[PDB]
């Protein structure tokens, strides 16, 4: 349970995999949208695992912070650079044209399928080494998965935040930053000026 | 008296004492502190 | 049990059951059950806290008389300094106390519901009444009769009114509650709230 | 300075009004004996008019180019006087009022005739009734809380 003492909802029966009866608005009450709901969070917890090993592993090489590689392209001109070495196609509507193209495909090939369970686990081809190949161990990695992913997406919320508080500054900058001095270098000072 | 007592709980009657004892008390709050346009405390 | 006012009735309501029972209330707040049962935790709470507050407000001050230490007054302990700033300390304790009252009012909800530890399942506090959680907050196992509850209520009770005078007489005399009754003491009858 | 006022303090036009209305009030005095009573009230009338105009330039009140005070309401903490405080003790005794007359609404509903327990008024009990309503924002709120607030 989120919080023990508390009833939970008639449709968190508690089987499927992350499920601890979270749903203080009842957002989920409709069948039809609870069902969605779950493939919505699946995908924007797998994007938001890639991005976090690709915001502090180019600022752990001193490459620069994450908002720092945006800043070139709203210059005139502006080249794109690729561990310290321009790229010859970093022009912005090269990159502009080959992004929307790429994933226009990708994403509607996504949205035509019409079976439940493969908006989630579409398994076949995307699973090479065939970790699912037992259906014990399999609910076991999809608990793992669910709850590592709201993780990510907490760290990410975490590095927006901390942005606009610290303008111009990266993650490991802060940290760094509060190592230092713990007990003056924290959220307080933000909350109370 | 009873009837004595119940004509002055009707309406108008009780209306009238009780907002001749309001303006009574209004009158002599701005009459204490006068030209009130902010409330300092 | 006895009349906060000889010569009234007392409410039906308050049938003698809850301890410090004086049938007190002329303004009939508690008609509905579930108010009572509210008022009632809300009530031990504000007199527990009220207590410890008029404790730590008052004898720090009467070092005076003794001369053991050297402490500011209770109005001017915020502003000296301290180790963290006052910005950190403010937020573990929010911190700190959000888990601490959160947990505190799953039982007032459902009885029973949060006895047991989160961490070690092993650990457990044994059953009792709302307010009175027991197990480890009662190492020394005092008895908790009903005198004892009532004592308990008399002195929160007390110790609120105290709180509310030791708060009004420093807006008024801006000195400290101490320092009030030794002036008080040395001339009664002309230092009063009437000062003349 | 907020809308580009100025303090009343440093206001020349109040103090240009201030000049006027006390000038206005001294001419009608020369008609009088200063023994007279009539003399005794315009003096009275000056005094205050100072008074007020002195009062007027402590409180930290804004003025614009005419020398008159302006209210600001937008919720900044220097103005709480003009607006924040008195509309928080006017909330308070509308509830009160509003309280005690749905209290003796409710308490004569069960009786064989309401309707004339309206207009005579049944005295001893709206007198007790008149005093639970200065705690009327706790009882209001848990009445909504248990639903009893809104009829079925
Ligand atoms: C309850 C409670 C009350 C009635 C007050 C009231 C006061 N605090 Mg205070 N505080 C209270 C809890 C707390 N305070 C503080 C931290 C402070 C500070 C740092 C200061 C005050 C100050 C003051 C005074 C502001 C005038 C006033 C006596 C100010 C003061 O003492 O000025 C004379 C002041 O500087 N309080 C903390 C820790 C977060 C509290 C819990
Ligand atoms: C956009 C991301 C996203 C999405 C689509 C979901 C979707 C879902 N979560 Mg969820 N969750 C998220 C982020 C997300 N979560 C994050 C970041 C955390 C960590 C704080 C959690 C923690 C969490 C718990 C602890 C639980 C859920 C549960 C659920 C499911 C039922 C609740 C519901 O209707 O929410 C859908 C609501 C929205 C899409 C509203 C979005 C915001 C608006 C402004 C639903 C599939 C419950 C469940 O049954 O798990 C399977 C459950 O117990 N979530
Ligand atoms: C899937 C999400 C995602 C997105 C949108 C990006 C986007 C970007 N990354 Mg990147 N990255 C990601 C995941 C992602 N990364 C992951 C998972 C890793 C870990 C292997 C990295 C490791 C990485 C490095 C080491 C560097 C970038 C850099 C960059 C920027 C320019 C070159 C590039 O890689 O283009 C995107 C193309 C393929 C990812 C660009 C903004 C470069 C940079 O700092 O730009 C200035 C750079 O040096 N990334
Ligand atoms: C000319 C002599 C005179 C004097 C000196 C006063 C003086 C006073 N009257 Mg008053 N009054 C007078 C004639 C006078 N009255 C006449 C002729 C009438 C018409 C019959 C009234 C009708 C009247 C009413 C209706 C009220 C007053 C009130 C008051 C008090 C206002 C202060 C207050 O509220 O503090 C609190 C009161 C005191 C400190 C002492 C009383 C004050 C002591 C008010 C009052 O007493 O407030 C409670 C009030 O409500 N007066
Ligand atoms: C909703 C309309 C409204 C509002 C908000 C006010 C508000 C106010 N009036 Mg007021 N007034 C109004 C309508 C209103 N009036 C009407 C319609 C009349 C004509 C009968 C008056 C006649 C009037 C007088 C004669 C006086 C006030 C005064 C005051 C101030 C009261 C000072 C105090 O302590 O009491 C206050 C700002 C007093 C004051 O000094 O204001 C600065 C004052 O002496 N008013
Ligand atoms: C309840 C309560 C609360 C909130 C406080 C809070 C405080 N006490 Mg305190 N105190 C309490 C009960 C309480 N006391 C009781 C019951 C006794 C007995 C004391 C005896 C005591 C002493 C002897 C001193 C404090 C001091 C202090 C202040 C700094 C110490 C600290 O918290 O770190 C702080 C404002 C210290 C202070 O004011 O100076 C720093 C100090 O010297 N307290
Ligand atoms: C003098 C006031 C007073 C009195 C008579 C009591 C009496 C009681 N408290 Mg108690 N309590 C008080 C103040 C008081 N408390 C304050 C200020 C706090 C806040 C810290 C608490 C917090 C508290 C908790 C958390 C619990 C109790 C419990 C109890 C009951 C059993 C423990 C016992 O007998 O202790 C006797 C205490 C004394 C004789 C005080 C001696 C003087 C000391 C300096 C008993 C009825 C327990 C209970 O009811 O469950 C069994 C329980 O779980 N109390
Ligand atoms: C247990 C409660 C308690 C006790 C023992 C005292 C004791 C004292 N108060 Mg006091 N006071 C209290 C509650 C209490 N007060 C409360 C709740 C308030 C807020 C309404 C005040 C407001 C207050 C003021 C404004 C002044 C005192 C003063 C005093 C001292 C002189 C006595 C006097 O003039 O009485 C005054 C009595 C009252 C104002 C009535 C309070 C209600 C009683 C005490 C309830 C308890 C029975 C004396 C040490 C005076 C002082 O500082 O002396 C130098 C002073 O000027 N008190
Ligand atoms: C804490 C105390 C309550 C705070 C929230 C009070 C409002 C009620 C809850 C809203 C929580 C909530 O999401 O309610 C959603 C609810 C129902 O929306 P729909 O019927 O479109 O969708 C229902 C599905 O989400 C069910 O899964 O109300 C609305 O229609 C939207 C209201 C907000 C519209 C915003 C945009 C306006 C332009
Ligand atoms: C908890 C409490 C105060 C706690 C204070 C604390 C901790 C203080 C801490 C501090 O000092 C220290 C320790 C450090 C100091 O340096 C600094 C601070 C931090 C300042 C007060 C409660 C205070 C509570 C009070 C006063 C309540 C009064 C209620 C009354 C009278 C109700 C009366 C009625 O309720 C009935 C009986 C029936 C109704 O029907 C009829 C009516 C008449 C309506």
């Amino acid at each position: 349970h989120w919080m023990p003492g508390e009833p939970r909802p008639a449709y968190l029966d508690g089987s499927a995999p992350g499920d601890f009866g979270f749903d203080p608005l009842g957002l989920g009450e409709v069948p039809a949208n609870l069902e969605r709901y779950k493939e919505s969070e699946l995908i924007h917890c797998r994007w938001a695992m890639l991005a976090v090993p690709g915001i502090l592993v180019p600022e752990a090489l001193g490459y620069g912070n994450w908002v720092k590689a945006q800043e070139w392209a709203a210059l005139p001109g502006g080249q794109a650079t690729y561990l310290g070495n321009p790229v010859p196609w970093g022009t912005l509507p090269t990159i502009l044209a080959i992004e929307f193209l790429a994933i226009a495909f990708v994403e509607h090939q996504r949205s035509m399928e019409k079976d439940p369970e493969k908006k989630k686990y579409p398994g076949g081809a995307f699973d090479p080494l065939g970790y699912s190949k037992d259906p014990k161990k399999l609910e076991e990695l999809k608990v793992k998965e669910i709850k590592n992913g709201r993780l990510a997406l907490l760290a990410f919320v975490g590095f927006c935040v901390q942005q606009s508080a610290y303008p111009g500054t990266g993650p490991l900058e802060n940290l760094a930053t509060h190592l230092a001095d713990p007990w003056h270098n924290n959220i307080g000072d933000i909350v109370i000026p | 008296m009873r009837d004595l007592k119940t004509y002055l709980s009707v309406a108008p009657v009780l209306s009238t004492l009780w907002f001749g004892s309001l303006a009574g008390l209004l009158i002599e709050i701005n009459r204490l502190f006068p030209d009130a346009l902010t409330f300092p405390f | 049990k006895g009349e906060w006012l000889p010569g009234l009735a007392s409410p039906d309501y308050l049938t003698g059951s809850l301890a410090g029972d004086n049938g007190f209330d002329p303004l009939g707040l508690a008609e509905d059950p579930e108010n009572l049962k509210w008022f009632v935790q809300a009530e031990l709470v504000n007199g527990r806290w009220a207590m410890l507050g008029v404790a730590g407000m008052l004898l720090p001050e009467v070092f005076t008389k003794i001369g053991i230490i050297n402490v500011p007054e209770w109005y001017d302990a915020g502003k000296e300094q301290y180790f963290a700033s006052s910005s950190t300390l403010f937020v573990i304790e929010f911190i700190l106390f959000h888990y601490v009252e959160i947990r505190r009012w799953q039982d007032i909800k459902n009885p029973g519901s949060v006895n047991q530890d989160p961490i070690f399942k092993q650990y457990s506090l044994p059953k009792g009444e709302v307010g009175y959680p027991g197990g480890i907050f009662n190492p020394l196992n005092f008895a908790p009769t009903q005198e004892a509850k009532e004592k308990e209520l008399a002195n929160g009770r007390l110790a609120m009114l105290a709180f509310l005078g030791f708060v009004v007489q420093h807006n008024v005399t801006g000195k400290g509650p101490f320092e009030n009754l030794l002036q008080h003491l040395s001339d009664p009858w002309h230092n009063t709230i009437v000062q003349t | 300075d907020i809308s580009g006022l100025t303090p009343c303090k440093d206001s020349k036009q109040f103090a240009k009004r201030e000049k006027q209305q006390i000038k206005k009030l001294e001419s009608s005095l020369k008609l009088y004996a200063p023994e007279s009573a009539p003399a005794l009230a315009l003096n009275a009338q000056i005094e205050k008019t100072k008074r007020r105009f002195d009062n007027y330039g402590k409180y930290g009140l804004l003025c614009g180019s005419d020398g008159l005070p302006h209210l600001i309401v937008n919720g900044d903490q220097r103005h709480w006087g003009e607006f924040i405080t008195p509309g928080i003790l006017f909330l308070y005794i509308a509830g009160w009022i509003g309280w005690v007359g749905r209290s003796y609404l409710i308490a004569i509903s069960g009786e064989k005739k309401p309707a004339m327990k309206e207009i005579i008024i049944d005295v001893p009990l709206a007198s007790r009734i008149i005093f639970r309503g200065f705690i009327w924002p706790v009882a209001a709120y848990r009445e909504f809380l248990n639903g009893d607030l809104i009829a079925k």
